[PDB]
């Protein structure tokens, strides 16, 4: 019974351009247990329509899931990624940091 | 003498919160590729490409999908009936993974692999279960205990040495036009966060590439800079990656320095991106 907290990235798909539609990408992996709650934020605001891809899991069976949606970013609007997981006390807020 | 994925595989993961309460969620795979959903409730698979039949039947599709609905079933409930037996704290969660792959030359070898509580449990070695060090006595007694069962035994040979290689080389060669694709990357730079008063950070960024091998360095000339730091490679929901590469540089020693990238699509024209004054 090991547990393992979840490594967190976000990321678009391509560059920050102000007025162009992009993708937003939060990346999550190296977890277990499995059962996990991944939400993309729009300035603290959970996003309504975010895809996600079915589980799976890495060859040391680390569990990952890629949560994205379509977004336009603006010279504002703070996007981000919140987590919960059985390793963390309380939710994981990773930001989206366009020179990163 | 092709690009792209040379395996197929399908995964389980299986969830046990008390003795009468399990899911399963499985899918199929073209290496990091999903090809395959697989729908619990009406056990059934979802087929992601137009493709994802393979070469196969509509008649031998349901077949295997059957296959997979009652094991599944059967996996559950067996589990929960040897728990206590095998001294099984819940919740745990067991995972598996089997399939096959084309290596040069045309030999196609198979594999399954299960595991307990994220460790190591169990693997199939030339048609035989092969306990993990890490499954302890369990994975002995499993083990031990499953070989006895004559069908399930001759169920997982015929998947595992018959139909796994068949059915690879009908999606890799239905699926081809997808597979081996190429698409170009993108590259940029920015400034990440600064490691320090005087230092700086390069970041190059390069998406939107397929196949996934590619190459990244930062460079001085022609002198690759071993400090450089690769990241992850991500995935692009559209079947193309992401990849960062970093390096920790002194403000003065910025100008001078480029990111080169190298990827099968490029065709030899490398992308070179130098970092401006
Ligand atoms: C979209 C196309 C699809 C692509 C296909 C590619 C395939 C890739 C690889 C797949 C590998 C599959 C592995 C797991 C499958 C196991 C399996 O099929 O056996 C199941 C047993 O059900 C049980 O009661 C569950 C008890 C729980 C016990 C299970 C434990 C797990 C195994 C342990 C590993 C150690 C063993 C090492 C041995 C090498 C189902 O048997 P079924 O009822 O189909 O009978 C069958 C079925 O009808 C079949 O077709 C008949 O031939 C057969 O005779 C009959 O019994
Ligand atoms: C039509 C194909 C679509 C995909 C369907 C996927 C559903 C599940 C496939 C079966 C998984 C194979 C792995 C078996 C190995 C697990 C055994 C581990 C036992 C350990 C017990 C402690
Ligand atoms: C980890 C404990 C699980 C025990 C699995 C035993 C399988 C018995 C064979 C099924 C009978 C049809």
């Amino acid at each position: 019974m090991i547990q393992r907290t979840p490594k967190i990235q976000v990321y678009s798909r391509h560059p920050a351009e102000n007025g162009k539609s992009n993708f937003l990408n939060c990346y999550v992996s190296g977890f277990h247990p499995s059962d996990i709650e991944v939400d993309l934020l729009k300035n603290g605001e959970r996003i309504e329509k975010v895809e996600h891809s079915d589980l799976s899991f890495s060859k040391d069976w680390s569990f990952y899931l890629l949560y994205y949606t379509e977004f336009t970013p603006t010279e504002k609007d703070e996007y981000a990624c919140r987590v919960n997981h059985v390793t963390l006390s309380q939710p994981k807020i990773v930001k989206w940091d366009r020179d990163m | 003498a092709f690009q792209g994925p040379t395996s197929f595989h399908v995964i389980q993961t299986s969830s046990f919160t008390n003795s009468t309460w399990a899911q399963t969620q499985g899918s199929g795979w073209l290496d990091d590729l999903q090809i395959h959903g697989w729908d619990s409730d009406s056990g059934t698979a979802i087929f992601l490409k137009p493709w994802s039949k393979g070469n196969f039947s509509d008649k031998e599709v349901a077949e295997l999908e059957e296959i997979f609905r009652v094991y599944i079933f059967g996996f559950a409930r067996e589990v929960q009936d040897f728990a206590g037996d095998f001294q099984m704290k819940y919740p745990f969660e067991i995972q598996g993974i089997a399939g096959c792959e084309l290596h040069s030359g045309g030999a196609i070898v198979s594999f399954l692999r299960g595991a307990l509580g994220g460790l190591d449990f169990l693997s199939v070695k030339n048609a035989s279960c092969v306990p993990s060090p890490e499954g302890g006595s369990r994975a002995q007694k499993f083990c031990a205990l499953i070989i006895q069962y004559q069908g399930i035994m001759e169920t997982v040979r015929i998947l595992l040495y018959e139909t796994c290689p068949r059915y690879l080389l009908g999606v890799l060669n239905a699926g081809k036009a997808d597979l081996q694709r190429q698409v170009k990357p993108e590259a940029w730079l920015s400034s990440g966060p600064s490691p320090g008063p005087g230092r700086l950070q390069l970041v190059c960024h390069v998406s939107g590439f397929y196949p996934k091998p590619v190459w990244v360095m930062w460079m001085r000339g022609e002198q690759e800079q071993q400090g450089t730091q690769l990241g992850d490679i991500l995935p692009n929901a559209n079947w193309t990656w992401y990849l960062r590469a970093t390096l920790d540089v002194a403000d003065g020693e910025a100008a001078g320095l480029s990111c080169r990238v190298k990827h099968s699509s490029l065709e030899g024209q490398d992308i070179i991106l130098y970092w401006g004054p």
